[PDB]
């Protein structure tokens, strides 16, 4: 065989590059940042109709001001979330304040490359970390298993990512409202999803300064879905 | 200490050791879980190539984790003991610190976390086991049924099956199980479970195990004659 | 070929291929430039983005009030090494009440990267660094490579198409070395140098990144509207 | 937890217009027994610092080795080891200060009181104290043991505050030190007549004087004293 | 086969191919030399000027161990630094326990055992440097040369790097023509010449000369760099000899 | 480094099998056959020694049958050296339980722990598994007389009658035919010997190529006795059943 | 037996205004009955408009200030040059002190600066990390002399409105920087008179939005 | 210190003094001895100040992590046990803590737990903790009924602290009141003993031992 921390001739870590392929197989997750808030939405993708879809937890709270959506080998994310939550609360204990969204993301990304021959392999999951703080306001980050993170105005990860990213490129502007951003996530999710989009197989969430991080109910999302279909038919 | 990274990614983005662990689960004897309106029933297959067995002392397929939660499995039997043991210890630890027994979701989450840890730890291979964890939360009458697998993912099911020929019995349950109206009584739920196993098993003699779990730590295992009555009743109605 | 499985193996011609592959990761990285006079030392770094919706990857890191670097390659590896430099700079302050010499800073990085190239299990660092600083012997500029080789220079550049900026500085050597007591003009020379490595793209407001240290100037970084002056 | 065995008494020092003076007798006491008479308790570090040490001599000799080893370590990979990157008094002090406090914090102290006297590279006079507890302080005059009680009062009549330092010449300052050493010989039961003195001037550099003696002593009035009252 | 893939594996010859491969890295490097003299030793090295952008005199390659030992090497520069860092630890522990500064032969074995240790396991890589070192101790002057295998001997003169054969030939003439001995100041001038003569084997890029020395009379038994007037005098002597 | 030479003993095949466990079982299938039969009033352990030489000291020998405590014994099939490592661990575990609870260890508990040790070698440590299969014969006051078996996988199961080692397929068919639930010990002794006599690869079954043991309540009133058969005692029981 | 603690004497004082805050401390350092230094500062600018003093055992005091200064440095590295707020600095110091709960720093710590609303702030600590924001605090050897004077003059304790039959209290109001420095100087001259470990010199560090200013005043040298 | 909290018809009353001491030296008169862990949990401090302050704040972090992990507010029982198990690990080292964990949850209802630094953990309806606990007990016990109104219960708690503040030399400053209901805790103000004493004396006609 060969080493776990080996470089390829092109100057890339084999294991990190292979973990990126696993993330492409994962379910779609989209995030959009606005001045009124940041929205996070995911494709649940139940493997069978007998599976109770409400138990599929792919959107997750880290703190009251930071949320998280995932894509790929979702089991790997549990320890990442656990670390993130501990980091956030620990900083709150030491400094009597909320922790910056960038600092939280950086803390999570420090785990990424702690593998070799430490854990045995990289994480097989990508994260969209959305939040708000007083300094840099509403922020959306994309955290990879390479240890790298980019801030985004909007970002899609998972199987329908490249198709959705091209759609976000056209649709995003710096004056989007929250209601507009909610519909835009639903619109783009319905386009890339295999099965027909409804309240049971897709989930929405947002983070605002006032109310903090909230996962939407199936009743609330259903009305946004109905509002979306009517507006598209209206022209 | 033995450090080797046994579970690693491949060019196509797969962790083969985890996927090969799923093959061990597919080889294992069938196990089924069906939850009704006020109960959950765990059915299990027992292969009949083993006669001259001592059923008194032979390890039973369904295991109590606490007085209110149970765990059945499919895959490597030796591996399952290690998960069950850890789960039983965590169950007592939770009662000790929180002063309340575990929820079925929490216990499942713990067991799944262990399975996951063995997919990215050095010197260890993944568990060749998938589990069905069922029960009732403390002071709660809503039935709970969960499933775990070697990768570490877990989820809740209205009804579910794992093991060999599980795709056949899952097909049966998908059309026979109504979400709007689950099995109203214990008899109805047990019958549907036995029916689903009879699609795969062979004979309804000493091949099927049934364990009924009801609220407030009310768990009982059915005997041969009791199960045989369901087998006799189903076959007579079938001839129509 | 058969001798690139790990860093502990030499090739028949006496090469370490894993170290060379780590060197390759730097060439893929975005361009960055370093230069100095006798009074000031300047870093100029072209930041890179994933797409128009994304931010621009931050290239420059501060290590102390009098020292910092710019990176090219694996960013996490730059974070590990810069963190180590921050600790060493800080150890020098707490224990000896002494600002760490830029030359020693280089020696310490060299010895850290080396240990990774001689032991089984580990890997070489996949990043190149340009360290600038002002200490008791004036301004300094260092070039770090993950092979371990550290080099003190008047000017240099690393990353993709860095040869364009490096040639310009080799011509301009006599001019920019004597830009003493003038920060803006030394930056202008650095911005003109990095421009020789540009293709199709040009320097925009949220693309360019500049840092400076000097005689009466702490290590500070300029981004956003603060670098609009130099476009 | 220690108890000091072979011990050294007072170390005295002061600043003057161009530098600093420091002195300490050549005795190694073993309780009340005046065991060793050829003990040098002033130890120069480079050509710009002198460390004066009192207390346990075994611990003094350990500190000697640490300083000796510090000069060696500083020379490593340092072309400016005898120039810009030479060891400063402030660097030498902070190192010892760190050690002393770390040792007290492990309940295993170096049973000493130390005074680091020297001149900095910019011409500034350096004088600072540190002891077994890690306690540090600076003052125009500094003294250990009995020196603190007897020498300081005399030395503070010459330099009472900061503004008195430019007004004090090396002749005046050395006279005050030599006088203080005589007073200590009169009154300290663990002191000797033989001592060493060191001057670190910003112009003339390091002057180390050995085998000095206390002289011009007043003893003649003793003959007139009788009994203890009546007699 | 496959005997050359792993370190510490004997080939059917009885050879460790990984060590011989490390020697190739040494041969690839710049030239460095050592000259033993009447009451001390002289070290010199070739520094290739890759670019105009290199600061002259400010990329020092010769390293001091303790206060009396000089070390220079050819090959993987980082590997050389690692070895000197160990040497400095070894010399420090010797002086800590035994008081006296470490003798040169004693020091030589400390490096020798450490380099040899890196040929015993597959989990470590052999050193990619040949190290010329020495100094003055109680028994007089000593010059040594240490190789990737851990092999070292005492030398009258020593040379390694890309221009080793040219330098070796020039060193052999000095041993023959000066049987009674060579002086310390002479050895500095000769060292300059031999580096310049050895530069013919690396003449694409022009170079920078760097010399150091230990001498009982001239440097008082301590390691010092040759700088200023004495350096320029040695360069002029070398320049006059090539023409 | 050393990665090159690692066999990777604790991994899965593409089919979801443990290579080393499967191969260890292949090893055990060549070992001398051992049989266990459980009756209502006792248990029988019978085993066939591996190709005996005439100059082998038979009376002062122990290859197949081992005593774990006063109430529990095991029959071995595989590497003897491996088994003895495990047997000493089991012997210690039984004494720890007695020391802790002042009660002899229940049979299933001892079997589980020994099986858990084998499991460990298949999941972690990077070492080869124990090439051993046991037949546990024991008694306690909860389940009475019990027969178990464990293999290198660490999986254990309970039995009324069971064989391990060579020719188990043939042996298990013969046991399945003639066994019944109301059986006595003396009948089970006869069955055990008859089964070995038909499955043996040797020309004829003799006293010098057998180890034999019983666990009866044949002591005086409500107590269990372990009888490891002497050479002469095996000779007599072989004549009594009419095999020689 | 070795005793790892000592008493270096002196005393410190913190007062908060509406848009400013002061932290004062004498410059005298002592052991037993000897003066070590007549000018040895123990009130330090720690950056981010935070001044700090840790009075008592100077070795522990210097060690703590040195660690907090270092804590501020790493806060900037780890959180994008964010300004450390006074409340955050306080909580951080609690963990530094409590970190040695079972082998304490023998110091009474006081920090001063501005809160996030721009208003003056003084936090004070016990040796093991207990802290509380106040308008007013004196610490160290002569704390017992100065503190009650501050209660009376800064917080107007025991002062009622004349002619109101001791029913209406004297209303609370902020003090000007001029009035505060007057109280500081009087507090230290009074303490110098009656406490032997206090004297030589007085150094005050004033903190406004503009920065950190210093003022020095002579004290009696006996 | 003096701290109390008692259960009654209308929920839980919690009352504390505000004095800190360093021997006979009054270190502070304005100290907060009630830690607000969450909108439904309170924690009272008595004993070593840093010990209480540090570890109850730490407790708040552990309770936050619980509700993040479990998606549900921590039970009063579990919260109290985290703290009691922590101090038990330090038993013998010299921690000094007298705490009361008070709160409401759906499954428990209003609940009070006494926890101290030698590991004692007790559920109960009435507790008084601190140097002046005995003085508070005297007034509280003699006036306590389950059927007290919210108005009367608040006053009894305030009056009990006042009683102890007066007699106990190591208690005083001011009274901090809290009321815990099914809807969460409600702060009922800071009450300076300087004014409160004379107000109570006059209106209630009590404290006849003092020169009026
Ligand atoms: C009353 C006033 C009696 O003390 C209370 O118990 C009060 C509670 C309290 C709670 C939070 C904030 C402030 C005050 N306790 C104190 O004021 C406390 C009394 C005390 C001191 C020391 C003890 O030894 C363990 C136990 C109780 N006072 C302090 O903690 C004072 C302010 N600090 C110190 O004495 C510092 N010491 C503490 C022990 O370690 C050495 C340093």
């Amino acid at each position: 065989d060969r080493g776990v921390s080996t470089f390829s001739p092109e100057g890339r870590l084999f294991q990190v590059e292979y973990s990126l392929e696993a993330i492409k197989l994962g379910s779609t997750a989209i995030g959009i940042a606005t001045k009124e808030g940041v929205v996070l939405g995911v494709e649940k993708r139940a493997t069978s109709p007998l599976l109770e879809s409400d138990s599929i937890e792919k959107i997750v709270e880290i703190d009251r001001h930071i949320g998280c959506a995932m894509s790929g080998l979702t089991a790997d994310a549990r320890s990442m979330i656990e670390h993130a939550r501990t980091a956030a609360v620990t900083h709150n204990l030491y400094y009597d304040e909320d922790i910056n969204v960038e600092s939280l993301t950086q803390s999570v990304c420090d785990l990424a490359l702690r593998f070799g021959e430490l854990m045995s392999r990289p994480f097989g999951v990508a994260l969209l970390i959305a939040g708000h703080d007083a300094d840099d306001g509403y922020q959306l980050f994309h955290a990879e298993p390479s240890g790298t993170f980019y801030r985004y105005n909007a970002k899609a990860i998972g199987s329908g990512s490249e198709g959705a990213q091209a759609e976000l490129l056209n649709e995003w502007h710096s004056s989007l409202t929250l209601k507009e951003a909610e519909l835009l996530v639903l619109k783009i999710l319905k386009q890339v999803m295999e099965e027909k989009l409804d309240e049971n197989n897709a989930q929405l969430s947002c983070i605002t300064k006032q109310d903090g991080f909230k996962i939407y109910d199936n009743e609330k999302t259903a009305e946004l879905i109905k509002e979306l279909k009517e507006k598209e038919a209206a022209e | 200490g033995y450090d080797r990274a046994l579970s690693i990614f491949s060019p196509d983005g797969h962790i083969f050791q985890v996927e090969y662990a799923l093959e061990a689960v597919k080889r294992g004897t069938c196990a089924v879980g069906v939850k009704g309106k006020n109960c959950v029933v765990l059915g299990c297959e027992r292969r009949s190539t083993l006669k001259l067995q001592d059923t008194r002392i032979t390890p039973s397929k369904v295991s109590k984790i606490d007085s209110h939660v149970v765990l059945s499995f499919s895959g490597l039997n030796a591996d399952s003991r290690i998960l069950i043991e850890k789960a039983r210890v965590e169950a007592q630890s939770h009662r000790l610190t929180l002063e309340d027994p575990v929820t079925v979701e929490y216990l499942t989450r713990y067991v799944a976390g262990v399975q996951q840890r063995y997919t990215q730890s050095g010197g260890v291979r993944p568990f060749g086991v998938s589990t069905l964890i069922a029960g009732f939360d403390p002071r709660d009458d809503e039935p709970k049924l969960y499933q775990t697998e070697p990768s570490g993912i877990y989820s809740s099911w209205s009804a579910q099956t794992i093991g060999r020929n599980s795709k056949t019995v899952r097909e049966f349950l998908e059309k026979n199980y109504d979400r709007k109206e689950p099995p109203a009584t214990v008899e109805e739920c047990v019958k549907l479970t036995v029916r689903s196993l009879l699609e795969v098993v062979q004979t309804g003699a000493k091949n099927i195990e049934i364990t009924v779990v009801k609220p407030d730590s009310d768990i009982v295992a059915l005997s041969s004659e009791e199960i045989n009555q369901y087998v006799t009743q189903i076959e007579q109605e079938k001839q129509e | 070929n058969n001798y690139d499985g790990d860093t502990v193996t030499f090739s028949p011609t006496g090469r370490l291929f894993q170290v060379e592959y780590a060197l390759e990761a730097i060439k893929q990285g975005s361009v960055t430039v370093g230069l100095r006079s006798n009074t000031h030392a300047v870093l100029v770094a072209l930041k890179r983005n994933a797409d128009e919706l994304s931010s621009y990857q931050k290239k420059i890191i501060k290590c102390d009030e009098h020292m910092g670097l710019s990176l090219a390659g694996l960013a996490p590896d730059a974070r590990v090494l810069s963190n180590y430099l921050r600790q060493q700079c800080n150890y020098s302050s707490l224990v000896f009440n002494r600002k760490l010499a830029v030359e020693r800073a280089g020696h310490l990085l060299c010895d850290k990267a080396q240990k990774n190239t001689q032991s089984y299990g580990g890997r070489p660092y996949g990043v190149g660094l340009l360290i600038i600083g002002y200490d008791k012997s004036g301004a300094h500029l260092l070039e770090f490579q993950p092979s371990g080789n550290v080099t003190e220079l008047y000017g240099t550049a690393i990353g993709a198409r860095s040869q364009g900026a490096k040639t310009y500085l080799e011509r301009t050597l006599d001019t920019f070395i004597k830009i003493d007591g003038n920060p803006d003009e030394l930056i202008k020379a650095g911005v003109e140098a990095i421009s020789q490595s540009l293709r199709d793209e040009s320097l925009t407001v949220d693309n360019l990144s500049i840092a400076i240290v000097g005689k009466d100037t702490p290590f500070t970084i300029y981004d956003g509207e603060a670098v609009a002056k130099y476009i | 937890t220690q108890q000091p065995i072979v011990t050294g008494t007072s170390v005295i020092s002061m600043k003057y217009d161009n530098g600093v003076i420091i002195a300490a007798d050549n005795l190694g006491s073993y309780g009340s027994l005046l065991r060793f008479n050829g003990v040098e308790r002033l130890i120069p570090v480079g050509d710009n610092t002198v460390v004066g040490i009192s207390g346990d001599i075994s611990d003094m000799q350990h500190i000697e080795r640490l300083l000796k080893d510090l000069v060696t370590e500083n020379a490593y990979d340092n072309p400016l080891a005898d120039a810009e990157e030479a060891l400063e008094p402030s660097y030498i002090f902070e190192y010892l200060a760190t050690v002393m406090y770390q040792r007290r914090s492990k309940m295993n102290p170096l049973w000493n009181a130390i005074i680091v006297a020297g001149v900095q590279s910019n011409g500034d006079q350096f004088l600072r104290y540190v002891n077994l507890l890690g306690v540090t302080y600076s003052s125009p005059t500094l003294a250990t043991g009995f020196g603190a009680h007897m020498a300081n009062p005399l030395l503070r009549k010459v330099v009472d505050r900061e503004s008195d330092i430019p007004k004090t010449t090396v002749q005046v300052a050395e006279e005050a030190i030599v006088n203080a050493m005589r007073v200590l010989y009169y009154r300290d039961a663990r002191s000797s007549r033989n001592f060493s003195l060191a001057i670190i001037d910003k112009n003339t550099g390091l002057t180390f004087k050995k085998n000095l003696q206390v002289e011009n002593m007043k003893w003649d009035f003793a003959k007139d004293i009788k009994g203890y009252g009546t007699q | 086969t496959g005997y050359d893939l792993s370190n510490s594996v004997f080939s059917p010859d009885g050879r460790n191919f990984q060590v011989e491969y490390a020697v190739k890295a040494v041969e690839n490097g710049t030239t460095s030399i050592g000259i033993k003299c009447n009451d001390g030793v002289v070290f010199a090295v070739e520094k290739l000027i890759t670019s105009k952008l290199l600061v002259p005199q400010k990329n020092v390659k010769i390293q001091v161990v303790d206060r009396h030992i000089g070390c220079v090497y050819s090959g993987l520069i980082p590997d050389g630094r690692h070895l000197v860092n160990r040497g400095r630890e070894e010399a420090a522990s010797f002086k800590k326990l035994y008081k006296t500064p470490i003798p040169i032969p004693a020091f030589a074995d400390r490096l020798g055992q450490y380099v040899q240790a890196h040929t015993l396991y597959n989990s470590v890589r052999p050193f990619g440097v040949s190290t010329i070192f020495g100094g003055v101790d109680k028994n007089g002057a000593h010059l040594y040369m240490l190789e990737p295998s851990g092999s070292y001997w005492g030398y009258k003169g020593a040379a390694t790097g890309k221009g080793r054969q040219s330098a070796k030939a020039e060193l052999e003439k000095l041993v023959d023509h000066h049987p009674e001995g060579l002086s310390a100041r002479e050895a500095v001038k000769q060292a300059a010449k031999i580096i310049y003569l050895a530069h013919e084997d690396n003449k694409e890029k022009d170079f920078e000369l760097e010399i150091s020395w230990c001498s009982l009379s001239e440097t008082n038994g301590l390691h010092k760099f040759v700088k200023g007037d004495l350096l320029q005098e040695a360069i002029d002597f070398a320049q006059k000899e090539i023409n | 480094g050393s990665r090159r030479y690692d066999s990777r003993t604790t991994i899965f095949s593409p089919e979801g099998r443990l290579y080393q466990v499967e191969y260890a079982l292949e090893s055990i299938s060549h070992a001398g056959t051992a049989i266990g039969i459980m009756a209502s009033d006792g248990i029988v352990l019978a085993a066939e020694r591996k190709v005996t030489s005439t100059l082998l000291e038979q009376d002062t020998s122990t290859e197949k049958l081992y005593k774990l405590n006063d109430k529990i014994a095991v029959a071995v099939a595989g590497l003897t050296a491996d088994a003895e490592i495990l047997i000493n661990t089991a012997r210690i575990h039984a004494q720890n339980y007695l020391k802790t609870y002042n009660e002899d260890i229940p049979v299933e508990i001892l079997v589980r722990r020994l099986s858990d040790i084998k499991q460990g070698y298949t999941q972690h440590g990077g070492l080869r598994p124990f090439g051993v299969s046991f037949i546990y014969a024991g008694y306690d006051d909860r389940y009475g007389y019990q027969l178990y078996t464990s293999n290198p996988s660490g999986n254990y199961t309970g039995w009324k009658a069971i064989s391990v080692g060579a020719n188990t397929s043939a042996a298990q068919t013969l046991l399945q035919m003639d066994y019944k639930d109301d059986m006595k010990v003396d009948d089970a002794i006869e069955l055990a010997l008859k089964t070995l006599s038909k499955t043996t690869d040797s020309s004829a079954l003799t006293y010098d190529r057998l180890e034999f043991a019983t666990i009866r309540k044949g002591a005086n009133d409500g107590e269990v006795y372990q009888k490891i058969f002497k050479p002469q005692e095996i000779k007599d029981i072989l004549v009594k059943t009419g095999i020689t | 037996q070795f005793n790892p603690y000592g008493d270096n004497g002196g005393t410190i004082l913190g007062i908060a205004g509406e848009d400013f805050a002061v932290l004062a401390g004498d410059t005298r350092n002592i052991t037993d009955y000897s003066i070590n230094s007549r000018y040895e500062p123990k009130v330090f600018d720690c950056g981010d408009n935070i001044v700090m003093s840790a009075n008592g055992f100077a070795a522990d005091g210097d060690a703590l200030v040195k660690r907090f200064k270092n804590s501020v440095k790493w806060y900037h590295f780890d959180h994008n040059d964010k300004k450390l707020s006074i409340n955050s600095a306080a909580r951080n110091i609690q963990h530094l002190l409590y970190g040695k709960r079972f082998f304490p720093y023998y110091v009474h710590t006081i920090i001063a600066g501005l809160d996030e609303d721009g208003k003056g702030a003084v936090y004070s600590f016990d040796p093991v990390g207990s802290y509380e924001r106040e308008q007013c605090r004196a610490g160290g050897a002569a704390a017992s002399l100065i503190m009650p004077f501050l209660d009376n003059q800064v917080n107007f304790k025991n002062q009622y409105e004349p002619g109101t039959n001791g029913k209406v209290k004297k209303p609370l109001k902020y003090l000007s920087v001029e009035e505060v420095i007057k109280l500081v100087r009087d507090s230290f001259t009074s303490a110098t008179e009656r406490h032997i470990q206090v004297g030589d010199g007085l150094e005050i560090l004033i903190v406004t939005k503009d920065g950190v200013r210093k003022e020095f005043y002579e004290l009696k040298r006996d | 210190t003096t701290t109390l909290a008692f259960r009654f018809q209308g929920g839980i009353i919690v009352a504390v003094d505000s004095r800190a001491t360093a021997g006979n030296w009054v270190a502070s008169q304005t100290v907060k001895k009630v830690i607000e862990i969450n909108p439904f949990l309170l924690g009272t401090t008595a004993g070593g100040a840093a010990d209480c302050q540090f570890w109850e704040t730490w407790l708040g972090s552990q309770c936050r992590l619980h509700e993040l992990r479990e998606k549900e507010r921590i039970s009063v029982a579990a919260a109290s046990k985290i703290l009691s198990n922590l101090v038990y690990q330090y038993k013998g080292a010299g921690l000094s803590m007298g705490t009361m964990i008070c709160g409401y949850t759906r499954k428990e209802g209003p609940t009070i737990y006494y926890v101290d630094s030698d590991g004692t953990r007790l559920k109960g309806d009435i507790f008084c903790v601190g140097s002046g606990q005995t003085f508070a007990y005297g007034v509280l016990d003699s006036n306590y009924k389950w059927d007290l109104s919210v108005e009367d219960a608040l006053y009894l708690g305030k009056r009990s602290i006042l009683a102890a503040a007066h007699r106990d030399a190591y208690s005083g400053g001011s009274v901090n009141l809290y009321h815990v209901t099914e809807d969460g805790w409600i702060y009922h103000g800071n009450h300076d003993v300087g004014e409160l004493f004379w107000k109570v004396k006059e209106e209630e006609g009590s404290f006849n031992n003092v020169i009026g």
